[PDB]
């Protein structure tokens, strides 16, 4: 593992010094439907014209960008993505920009978001919860050892490839650094109590959200919820987590070790880093290797209806592509 | 239960992240 992650390094290294810049245009696409949406913009199905391929198109205003203050979070999220290689990490295939957007197109991954089938089918076992689970773990450790935050991890941002493996997306709030850091982001349900309190956290709060996961996928709901924000961060604070009664034990002392308000005792914080969880009774039954080189057969592999099908994904209502005669942000842009 | 309290709350589709 030390001499794969080694050379992963110097390959992304090497992306991250000299990015991929301009690399399609829009007019090479033709738009087909909204797989997804957000504050600053969208994610289309496009098909491709020359190649024929579909690809998710994300699409994003660069005013709206600079309105919610994500710059320089954009910019983290196109430098990182473009620069990063692992199976479970959704590519970047293309990038660039006009007047008015920014954008980045992607693999269509046409099994749609974990959130959608966590919802509708109710909970996970455990087994198909550990499936997913380590293969989070396996990213963390890859993202981690290029000195990557990655920050906003939920069934929304993971989805489900033709093979039942997971990929993940939106890198909006990921961020390569070496000492603490201090942004307020994420998701409510999600955030770790350091995060929350102020004080400058590090990569553990991507573990503390590994337990958030684990807990949502075998439960069906978050360990922490509430009607508003502000309730969910109290409860994350007393840190009190309480368990349905159908989680084994195993599980049950995974989830003390990762929803741990203390950092010298949180899980893939220790000494032993990330092989205290790998080497949990949790995840005995998992052969690591594997499940990176995607051998373990997945619990689920969604409806497969053609290329283009969007029947995995909700729909949503469809707006028009502007696209001013005026540069809007050019500057701000430069390097994307 | 729990599952019910999370069924009725305003929090069972997709979230938001914050800025
Ligand atoms: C963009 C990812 S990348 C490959 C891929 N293939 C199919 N659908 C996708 N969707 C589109 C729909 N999505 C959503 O609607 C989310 N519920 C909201 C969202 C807003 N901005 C994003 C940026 C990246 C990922 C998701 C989002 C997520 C992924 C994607």
């Amino acid at each position: 593992v030390k001499e794969f992650l080694a050379k992963a390094k110097e390959d992304f290294l090497k992306k991250w010094e000299t990015p991929s810049q301009n690399t399609a245009q829009l007019d090479q696409f033709d738009r087909i439907k909204t797989l997804g949406t957000g504050s600053f913009g969208r994610v289309m199905l496009v098909k491709h014209k020359e190649s024929g391929n579909h690809y998710a198109m994300k699409i994003l205003d660069k005013q709206k960008v600079v309105k919610l203050k994500q710059i320089e979070h954009t910019l983290n999220e196109k430098r990182i993505l473009q620069a990063v290689n692992f199976p479970f990490l959704v590519k970047l295939e293309f990038s660039f920009k006009d007047n008015s957007n920014l954008y980045m197109v992607m693999e269509y991954v046409a099994g749609g978001e974990m959130f959608s089938h966590l919802r509708r089918i109710g909970r996970f076992s455990e087994p198909h919860a550990r499936f997913y689970a380590a293969q989070i773990v396996l990213t963390f450790e890859y993202l981690h050892s290029l000195d990557l935050i990655y920050r906003d991890l939920k069934p929304e941002n993971l989805l489900i490839d033709q093979q039942g493996y997971i990929q993940v997306t939106d890198f909006g709030f990921a961020k390569r650094v070496k000492g603490r850091t201090w942004t307020l982001c994420g998701t409510p349900e999600y955030l770790a109590p350091e995060i929350i309190l102020s004080k400058g956290y590090n990569k553990a709060v991507d573990w503390w959200a590994l337990g958030v996961l684990i807990y949502e996928m075998a439960a069906g709901y978050p360990p922490f919820f509430a009607d508003q924000p502000i309730q969910i961060y109290e409860k994350i604070v007393s840190g009190k987590v309480r368990f349905p009664s159908h989680f084994s034990s195993d599980l049950k002392d995974l989830l003390r070790n990762l929803l741990q308000v203390d950092l010298t005792k949180r899980f893939g914080n220790l000494k032993n880093g990330v092989n205290d969880i790998k080497n949990h009774k949790w995840f005995a039954t998992t052969d690591w290797i594997a499940i990176y080189q995607r051998k373990v057969e997945a619990p689920f592999i969604p409806k497969f209806k053609g290329p283009g099908d969007t029947s995995n994904f909700d729909d949503y209502e469809e707006e028009e592509i502007r696209v001013s005669i005026n540069e809007k942000c050019g500057k701000e842009f430069t390097e994307f | 239960t729990t599952y019910a309290d999370f069924i009725a709350s305003g929090r069972t589709g997709r979230r938001n992240a914050i800025h």
